[PDB]
């Protein structure tokens, strides 16, 4: 029914991507979306569906689509499989076990990695608690190391929570950069709002 | 080449004090801060204290919070641990340590070490002695020879053969504390049996805390 | 304050073994752990950080795992060049305390000692004391026992001995016992001997001399 096209490219070929802990989340509504653009594209290296059809997805309609966007290293590209542990899903981006959506990733050494090092991409390295599903951590406090109190990161046992990614181009693929788009769909007892092309 | 040598290693009576001086080289001493780590003789490694990148922050171990203090000179590129009311517990060799990056510790760069011996004994140099080749070791294919460093204090002894030439076909024997509080040990060598009639081997040794250096040529007493 | 409990205490493994050392933590110290291989008498040489990455130059047969209070040290194939005491340390918290330390042995096969004796030097006899030296060369295991005979009479508390730590090519040991008297009561006797017992020694062996 709905007639206006959903812009994915504002996320997918976005000139600049987010950093991990402050992952970019662009909600989609009142439009239509041809997901064929992705599951035929060769540009993507890793691409997973979770509980959703790759194809009859675009037969389907939703209440809205959430497309998430950020950039991680290589050996943690898999850390956004559901119910997983490691510095990423524990701390700065977590999908729940009961996940329904799509994960897409591809090399960005071509773009996001320059000589010297694109240390401007950071992840979260410390946090007292675990991360909730879709919880966004942009807290910068002292990470109290469990022995002594602290105000300001003065000295030891108080760590600046974050850490840069050294992206040198010569660095290997596990320590290369990887843009990541975490698609996601939801429904509700509320009108259909985002459709696919073949959605009658 | 990250070089870290240190000295001050020696003797002290408990309740009296001394301090160690770790000299840096081959790396930016400002790059990050240092630790001292203490190893009791043939025991576990015991972490002592840390000083910061900018000489401002220091943590110590609860053993040394109260009688020890750590400091560094960023200009002449040296670290120093001053140790005030020493306890015999403090007897150990000490090491200064670089806090290699680790994006968070991981000491990769260690000093050779320097020994603090806390015995109230007169600092004595050695009385080294030769070990001539036994007259039936020379009736075979090989031969045995060595030096006998005796009645010194405290540990250690720099020990080399032929001015630091023969470190192949050798090895030395660790320290033994005599009943007298003195120390002694011996170094030995595999040699060609009939080479003693041209070769004249000698002990390149020294005892640092008694400014002692001696040179013992070993002759083949046979008859 | 956190302590690292690293086990086993010691290890008498042999060549080629795939032996494993473990490290328990007082708290959750997630990855900031380090292993150091201390070739003895020298300063500790680094092994691992993150418990799971090498440092270049360190051979690849080493590794570890663990993400918590419990970590591993994987050594796949032992050579005599792994003979050391292996340590544990947590980088996560300051103080960066250590483990107790764990020593490792080797050697499938037994080897017997070649014994040499060394009389007092004229130099020392003029000094008023006399010391006799008995050296055991190239033997495994290291648990051998020497006994000093002075005119066929056994000694006690008249000698001490020092065993070097394992060689790294043939993997044998070498110990040396020193028997010391004064020139007066060293002149009281004529024959001096050290009798040696070893696993590899078919029957006890004595080296002796007459001054």
């Amino acid at each position: 029914n709905i007639t206006n096209l959903c812009p994915f490219g504002e996320v997918f070929n976005a000139t600049r991507f987010a950093s991990v802990y402050a992952w970019n989340r662009k909600r989609i509504s009142n439009c239509v979306a041809d997901y064929s653009v992705l599951y035929n594209s060769a540009s993507f290296s890793t691409f997973k569906c979770y509980g959703v059809s790759p194809t009859k997805l675009n037969d389907l309609c939703f209440t809205n689509v959430y497309a998430d966007s950020f950039v991680i290293r290589g050996d943690e590209v898999r850390q956004i499989a559901p119910g997983q542990t490691g510095k990423i899903a524990d701390y700065n981006y977590k999908l729940p076990d009961d996940f329904t959506g799509c994960v897409i990733a591809w090399n960005s050494n071509n773009l996001d990695s320059k000589v010297g090092g694109n240390y401007n991409y950071l992840y979260r390295l410390f946090r007292k608690s675990n991360l909730k599903p879709f919880e966004r951590d942009i807290s910068t406090e002292i990470y109290q190391a469990g022995s002594t109190p602290c105000n300001g990161v003065e000295g030891f046992n108080c760590y600046f929570p974050l850490q840069s990614y050294g992206f040198q181009p010569t660095n290997g693929v596990g320590y290369q950069p990887y843009r990541v788009v975490v698609l996601s769909f939801e429904l509700l007892h509320a009108p259909a709002t985002v459709c696919g092309p073949g959605s009658h | 080449e990250v070089q870290l040598v240190e000295s001050g290693g020696g003797v002290v009576q408990p309740g009296r004090s001394l301090r160690l001086s770790c000299a840096a080289s081959g790396f930016t001493f400002s790059s990050y801060g240092m630790h001292w780590v203490r190893q009791a003789p043939g025991k576990g490694l015991e972490w002592v204290a840390v000083i910061s990148y900018d000489g401002s922050n220091k943590y110590y171990a609860d053993s040394v919070k109260g009688r020890f203090t750590i400091s560094r000179d960023n200009s002449k590129n040296t670290l120093s641990l001053q140790m005030n009311s020493l306890r015999p517990e403090d007897t150990a060799v000490y090491y200064c340590a670089k806090d290699s990056p680790y994006y968070p510790g991981y000491f990769q760069d260690w000093g050779q070490g320097s020994l603090v011996t806390v015995s109230s004994a007169s600092t004595k140099g050695p009385s080294v002695f030769p070990l001539a080749p036994s007259s039936k070791s020379t009736s075979g294919g090989t031969a045995a020879l060595g030096c006998l460093v005796k009645d010194y204090f405290p540990e250690p002894v720099t020990v080399s053969w032929n001015s630091g030439a023969l470190t192949s076909g050798v090895h030395t024997f660790p320290a033994v504390l005599q009943s007298s509080g003195l120390y002694s040990l011996s170094s030995v060598v595999t040699v060609p049996s009939s080479s003693l009639g041209t070769q004249t081997y000698i002990c390149n040794v020294n005892h640092k805390p008694s400014n002692t250096k001696v040179d013992k040529k070993v002759e083949p007493k046979s008859c | 304050d956190i302590q690292m409990t690293q086990s086993p205490s010691s290890l008498s493994a042999s060549i080629g073994d795939r032996v494993t050392i473990t490290c328990r933590a007082s708290q959750t110290i997630s990855d900031y752990l380090n292993w150091y291989q201390q070739k003895p008498g020298k300063a500790p040489n680094l092994l691992i950080y993150a418990a799971s990455t090498l440092q270049s130059g360190v051979p690849s047969r080493f590794s570890g795992s663990g993400s918590g209070t419990d970590f591993t040290l994987t050594i796949s194939s032992l050579q005599p060049e792994d003979f050391a005491t292996y340590y544990c340390q947590q980088s996560y918290i300051t103080p960066r305390t250590f483990g107790q330390g764990t020593k490792v042995e080797i050697k499938r096969t037994v080897a017997a000692p070649s014994v040499f004796i060394f009389p007092p030097s004229d130099e020392q006899l003029k000094s008023g004391t006399a010391s006799v030296v008995c050296l055991l060369n190239n033997f495994y295991p290291r648990e051998a026992k020497v006994q000093w005979k002075v005119d066929n009479a056994l000694q006690s508390g008249n000698s001490q001995e020092s065993v070097t730590e394992q060689d790294s090519k043939d993997s044998t040991y070498s110990l040396s016992s020193t028997l010391t008297l004064s020139k007066a009561d060293y002149e009281k006797h004529k024959v001096y001997a050290c009798e040696v017992t070893h696993q590899g020694l078919s029957s006890p062996v004595t080296k002796s001399f007459n001054r």
